[PDB]
């Protein structure tokens, strides 16, 4: 949410206040996903700011 | 005399009047909510006053 608080709004990207857009989302449980857990993506959790 | 006097003292007490604000100081505002929700209670008393 534009202007809003949040693990990854706060440690990773916040949408900015000017955001027009739709949030749109798809379900990528069929293809992206795998066994055992996917390794290939990422986020950092922690940060000192 | 005595307009001035009762004019620069209504004008000095609308400074304590809290405007429909949390608090009439700033900084017990700014101190506790977050900006983006804390402006709005800004741009009020910057009306107010």
């Amino acid at each position: 949410a534009p202007g809003q608080t949040g693990n990854i709004a706060d440690y990773n990207y916040k949408l900015p206040d000017d955001f027009t857009g739709c949030v749109i989302a798809w379900n990528s449980n069929n293809l992206d996903s795998k066994v055992g857990g996917n390794y290939n993506y990422l986020y950092r959790l922690f940060r000192k700011s | 005399v005595n307009q001035n006097a009762q004019a620069l003292n209504t004008l000095v007490k609308q400074l304590s009047s809290n405007f429909g604000a949390i608090s009439s100081v700033l900084n017990d505002i700014l101190s506790r909510l977050d900006p983006p929700e804390a402006e709005v209670q800004i741009d009020r008393l910057i009306t107010g006053r």
